[PDB]
This record gives structure tokens, C-alpha cells and sequence, in this order.
């Protein structure tokens, strides 16, 4: 079984 | 009143969607129109949702905006796609609740006798998708869906809101939202019919007729006849293209653009522009379902002998029997003959002469390099599609090429044979009729496999046998003069011949390449050398 | 503009959004002749082109070429001529006294067509 490929990511910003 | 006083059906310019609009009015607006006393007596609740869907360019947005215009109430709120997402946490729900805050306030202030509020969501699938089946990068989408579900139907009851949602892929929407109380009425918009295609064409041409800018030779009914499978958007595009073609004839560009302005005040649109546009500019996005009979019949049919008429009459009789019978919903027939006899063209003609709603032809030309499973899947799909219509006719040609037969060993594919043998005896659903026409060139091989008994009848397609038929065929084609015809007759009339029409055409074309003083001789040799056959 | 028209969403191609669909393909002999004439106007105007160069012969010969390839052929031909007045043995030096009277001949075009530029289509 071929291991799952790499993935991107999504980011969320927070305000102080 | 709740309805604009000047509103009427005719003013919204909608096309052939009579039934759908009537169903909407019945199932969505019946309750609000009756006096409060009786509706209170029943004590029934009111609808709050609608979900339009269908293929692109059918009128969903037009219908939604026309419904908005029809109703007299607050200006509808529009959510233009995924404009509600924000990077800061918790602000998407802020907007999704700001939308409904005003309606909540009004209902609180006035109670049951308050006005109505309408909210329109466009590209709903962008926002609302299954909570479980989603990206794990952020839980923002799930929180949004939960907020919407809570607001639309939560512990607090709100009953003066109507929400309209339009999409193109209804499957992706979450199941929890498409339940009674949120969106129970769900319509499907589809391609129009001939009457709808006439009404649509009428709605746009109106102004040109009003101002006398359309030539009298234009027949709208004919245009509606030709334009098959088109949609409203494509019809409007065709009209625009014809207009542009008509307009282009008063400008001299390509060095510097100018306009006449004195010969340009007598403009008119003829039927030629429509014909030109229908072949060059606009092609139907939905692939034409009509078969390309020109490809299969590339040189027409010529009556060189009785057998042609006999075969056509037999085909007509079979068509009549399958059309006017109830004890035998399924019928089959096989056409057999020597190679180069024209079986495919005759089968195509027989199929065309009938006027069945559904007609399709399955050929190996498309199945190049396919495995023995892909062919089975394709045949299954074709037959499944055929099953839907009330009357169906299907043609299977070149059977031996469909089984991958080779006389060495021999070899063939068993799975396809079994699938065909099962599909030749499966009756369609109740109250439907199907006809199957098969073509082949080797009857003994089929006899060996014991499938010749699966068919109901057989028809024989002979090839030219006597010199008189050859002379008649030459006369019909008219490729030689009287002197050459006499010269050829002087020899051929003595004996018999055995040749197929396709090979005859090839021989004629090969012969016509020589100089005039030799062509006839070149012909005779080709007939003598290749003509050695029973 | 795209190179893979069949990967685009269908909803974007219906009339009213993107109607005019156009295909740009390889030119024919007349198009090749026109293109070749376009890219050689300045040299002819300034008398930098030799009198033995025949455009029609090149147009007939250059088969399966595209516009970029024709421009590249002209550019290589131009450099083969400029290189005859430079000395890159030890120190890069230019003549500057024979640079004037620079001319482009048919031999340069022929040489550039056999060792520098090769089409990427069909048999050759
Ligand atoms: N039934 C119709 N009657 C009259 N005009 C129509 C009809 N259907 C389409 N048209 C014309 O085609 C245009 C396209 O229709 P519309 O914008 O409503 O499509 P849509 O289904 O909402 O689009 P999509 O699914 O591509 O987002 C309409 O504005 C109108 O110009
Ligand atoms: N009277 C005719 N009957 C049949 N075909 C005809 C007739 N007159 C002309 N033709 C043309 O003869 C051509 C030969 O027909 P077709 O290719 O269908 O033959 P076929 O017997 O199925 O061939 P094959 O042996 O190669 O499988 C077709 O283009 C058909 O249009």
C-alpha cells in the first residue's frame, strides 16, 4: 500500500 | 395587498415553465392568501423553504428574482456566494445571525400579524456541505452549518421568513437540512420542449417585430423545429449571433473602421443569417442525441433490384408488429449476407424510417483498446437508457467484431457472448416495448455458438447476380456513356456476375483514373480478375 | 488563454459568460510567408539584408514551423553574421572597422536551419 501523499494546510488568524 | 397590484404572469417574460410555477404557487402561497379565520381554524403551519436546481442556464436566477419582484414586502436580502467567510474567529456566525436579526425583531414587535421577509442564497453548496464529510484544516464550516440550522429552526419559533436557495449539485447538500420544516419543496428545472422553445423565441423577437426590423421570410416554427436540445441561454445567444451577422455588413474595417450611416438606416434580418449561425456559431452544450445517419449512409440508397424493396417491406412489417402488439413486448431480427453487401446502411435506413422516440446504434468503432469488461459496461448502460422510454429501438452491428473472433484456434471473449445472450431475452419493465436489430456476416459461426436460436427471424441480403442488374446500377450512377455501355453489355450480357455494391463503387473509382482511351479496358480486367466467385 | 480547454468548468462556458471560443493553430504556407515578411522589415529598410536571400524559398522549405520557431530562426541567422567580427580567443575584442558593411547572406540561413533550430512536430 502506497502511503498517503502530503497535504497543504489552512490557517486562521486571531486578534488580541 | 401582499401582491403588487400590477403583477401578472405575462409580464415576467418567463418561458415554458407553466407547471412548475403553478406547483410553487399551490404548495407555497396557498395558505397566506386565504382569510385568517379559516386558516386559524385548521391551525396548520406555513412553508419556509424552497430549493431550485437543474443544469446551467435554465432560469433559476430569473425565476428567483421574478418571485422577489412579484411579492410586496421588504427589499429581499441577497447573499452573493461565499461572501460570509471571514478570517477572524466567530465573525461568520455574526453575519449569519445579522441576516435574521431584523426579521426576529419585527416578529417580536408585531407578533403573528407581521409582514414577510425573504432571503435569497446563491451557490448554497459553497456554504452548506455535510459536516462530517469536510476538510479537517478548520471547523469553521461545521460551526457555520450548525449556526444556520439552529437559527432557521431552533427552540425559539420564527414564522415570517422565506428562504430561497439555488444550486447545481444537490447531492452535496447535507441531509439534515432537506427535511420538512426547513426545505420540503424541491423542484427540478429541465430543458424545454418544442412549445417552450417557441415561447422563448417569441419572448425575445418581440421588439424587432414591433419596430419592423425582421424580414417576413423568417418562420419561427421552423426554427423551433430545428433547434433540438437547446436551452434558453443558447436560444438568446443564437438570436444575438444572427443580429451581429446582420449588423456586420455596414462596416468597412481591416484598415480603419467606418460606418455608412446613410445606407445603414434600412437594416433588416433575413433567414440566411439564422441558418449560417446554426452551423458555425452555436453548438448545443448537451451532446445531440440524434444519431449521425450521414456517417452510416454516405452514398444513399439506389433501387437496383427487387430485394431492396423486399427487405424494406419486411422491416416495415416488423416495426408495425412491435408497435401494435401486447403479447410480445420484445422482438428481435437478424440481417445476414456476404461481405460488401450493405447491411449496415439498410439497417440504419430501416431504423430511421420508424418514428420511435428513442433510437441508438452501438458500434465497435468507439470501443478501441477496451477490455472485455468495458464493453459489457457500455452495453449495459445503453440498454438501461433504452429501458426508460415507452418505445425503444436498438441496433447492434458487426457482431463478430464485437466478440473478438479469429478463426485460428479459434478465439473469442466469453463474457460478452453471455451478456448478449442474456440481454436478448430480458423483457423490459411493464408497459414498454423494445426492438433489436442485429447485423452479421458469418451465420455459421453464430450457429455453432447456439445463439442463432435466440433471435426470432432472419432476413437475407443478396448481392448483384445478373448482368441486367449491373447495367441498371451503372445507369443509376451514370458514370459511363451509351457507347461504353453498349461495349460493356456486349460482353457481360452473355454470362453472370457476382459482386457487391461497395466493391463496384471502388472498382469504378479506380478505373476512372486512366486516360479515356483505356478506362473501359481497365474496368473489364478488374471485373474479370476479381470476379471469380459463385 | 489556456492550453488545456477540456479541464475548465462547464458552467463557466455557457453563453452569457464566455461565448466566443477560438482555436489558434499552426499556419499554412501563406501564413508562414506573411510571418517571415513581418520579422524582416527593419533589416530590409536599413539595407542590412543581402540581395541573394529569397523569402519564398524559405517559406516553402520551413514546414510544420510555428511563429516562435520562425522568429528563432531569424534570430540565429542574425547572430551567425555578428559573430564574424569578434575575437574571443584571449580578450574579447571587436573590429569596429569592418562591423560597418555587415550583411546577412543565404549561407547563414542554411547553416542555422541544420544545426540550431528543429521543429517539434511531424516527421523531418
Ligand atoms: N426560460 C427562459 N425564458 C427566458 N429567457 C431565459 C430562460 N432561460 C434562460 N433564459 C435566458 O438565459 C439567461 C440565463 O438564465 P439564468 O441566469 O436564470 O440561469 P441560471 O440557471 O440561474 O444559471 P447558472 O446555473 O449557469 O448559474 C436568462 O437571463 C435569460 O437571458
Ligand atoms: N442500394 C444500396 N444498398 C446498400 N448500400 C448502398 C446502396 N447504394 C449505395 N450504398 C452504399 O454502399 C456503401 C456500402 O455499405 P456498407 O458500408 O454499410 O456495407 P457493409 O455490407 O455493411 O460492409 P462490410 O462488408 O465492410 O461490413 C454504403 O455507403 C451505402 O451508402
Amino acid at each position: 500500500m502506497a502511503e498517503d501523499a502530503d497535504m497543504r494546510n489552512e490557517l486562521e488568524e486571531m486578534q488580541r | 395587498s401582499i401582491i403588487n397590484p400590477d403583477w401578472n404572469f405575462e409580464k415576467m417574460g418567463i418561458g415554458g415553465l407553466d407547471k412548475e410555477f403553478s406547483d410553487i404557487f399551490r404548495r407555497a402561497f396557498a395558505s397566506r392568501v386565504f382569510p385568517p379565520e379559516i386558516v386559524e381554524q385548521m391551525g396548520c403551519k406555513h412553508v419556509k423553504g424552497i430549493l431550485l436546481y437543474g443544469p446551467p442556464g435554465c432560469g433559476k436566477t430569473l425565476l428567483a428574482r421574478q418571485i422577489g419582484k412579484m411579492l410586496n414586502a421588504r427589499e429581499p436580502k441577497v447573499v452573493n456566494g461565499p461572501e460570509i467567510l471571514n478570517k477572524y474567529v466567530g465573525e461568520s456566525e455574526a453575519n449569519i445571525r445579522k441576516l435574521f436579526a431584523d426579521a426576529e425583531e419585527e416578529q417580536r414587535r408585531l407578533g403573528a400579524n407581521s409582514g414577510l421577509h425573504i432571503i435569497i442564497f446563491d451557490e448554497i453548496d459553497a456554504i452548506c456541505k455535510q459536516r462530517g464529510s469536510m476538510a479537517g484544516s478548520t471547523g469553521v464550516h461545521d460551526t457555520v452549518v450548525n449556526q444556520l440550522l439552529s437559527k432557521i429552526d431552533g427552540v425559539e419559533q420564527l414564522n415570517n421568513i422565506l428562504v430561497i436557495g439555488m444550486t447545481n449539485r444537490p447531492d452535496l447538500i447535507d441531509e439534515a437540512l432537506l427535511r420538512p420544516g426547513r426545505l420540503e419543496v424541491k423542484m427540478e428545472i429541465g430543458l424545454p420542449d418544442e412549445k417552450g422553445r417557441l415561447q422563448i423565441l417569441h419572448i425575445h423577437t418581440a421588439r424587432m417585430r414591433g419596430h419592423q426590423l425582421l424580414s417576413a421570410d423568417v418562420d419561427i416554427k421552423e426554427l423551433a423545429v430545428e433547434t433540438k436540445n437547446f436551452s434558453g441561454a443558447e436560444l438568446e445567444g443564437l438570436v444575438r449571433a444572427a443580429q451581429s451577422t446582420a449588423m456586420n455588413r455596414h462596416i468597412k474595417a481591416s484598415t480603419k473602421v467606418e460606418v455608412d450611416m446613410e445606407k445603414a438606416e434600412s437594416l433588416q434580418v433575413t433567414r440566411g443569417d439564422f441558418l449560417a449561425s446554426l452551423e458555425n456559431d452555436i453548438k448545443p452544450a448537451f451532446g445531440t442525441n440524434q444519431e449521425d445517419y450521414a456517417s452510416y449512409i454516405m452514398n444513399g440508397i439506389i433501387k437496383w433490384g427487387d430485394p431492396v424493396t423486399r427487405v424494406l417491406d419486411d422491416g416495415e412489417l416488423l416495426v408495425q408488429q412491435t408497435k401494435n402488439s401486447d403479447r410480445t413486448p420484445l422482438v428481435s431480427v437478424l440481417l445476414e449476407g456476404p461481405p460488401h453487401s450493405g447491411k449496415t446502411a439498410l439497417a440504419a435506413k430501416i431504423a430511421e424510417e420508424s418514428n420511435f422516440p428513442f433510437i441508438k446504434i452501438c458500434s465497435p468503432d468507439k470501443m478501441i483498446g477496451f477490455s472485455e469488461t468495458a464493453k459489457c459496461q457500455a452495453m449495459k448502460k445503453i440498454f438501461d437508457d433504452a429501458y426508460k422510454s415507452q418505445l425503444s429501438c436498438v441496433v447492434v452491428d458487426d457482431i463478430e467484431r464485437l466478440l473478438d473472433y479469429v478463426p485460428i484456434g479459434p478465439r473469442f471473449s466469453n463474457l460478452v457472448l453471455q451478456a448478449l445472450l442474456v440481454l436478448l431475452k430480458k423483457a423490459p419493465p411493464q408497459g414498454r416495448k423494445l426492438l433489436i436489430i442485429g447485423t452479421t456476416s458469418r451465420k455459421d459461426v453464430l450457429q455453432e455458438m447456439e445463439m442463432l436460436n435466440a433471435f426470432s427471424t432472419t432476413i437475407h441480403v443478396p448481392n448483384i447476380a445478373t448482368g441486367e442488374q449491373l447495367l441498371e446500377a451503372l445507369e443509376l450512377l451514370g458514370n459511363f456513356k451509351d457507347k461504353e455501355r453498349t461495349t460493356i453489355a456486349q460482353q457481360v450480357k452473355g454470362k453472370k456476375v457476382w459482386i457487391g455494391i461497395k466493391k463496384l463503387l471502388m472498382l469504378i473509382e479506380m478505373s476512372l483514373q486512366m486516360d479515356p482511351e483505356y478506362r473501359v479496358r481497365k474496368f473489364l480486367a478488374l471485373l474479370r480478375e476479381e470476379g471469380a466467385s459463385p
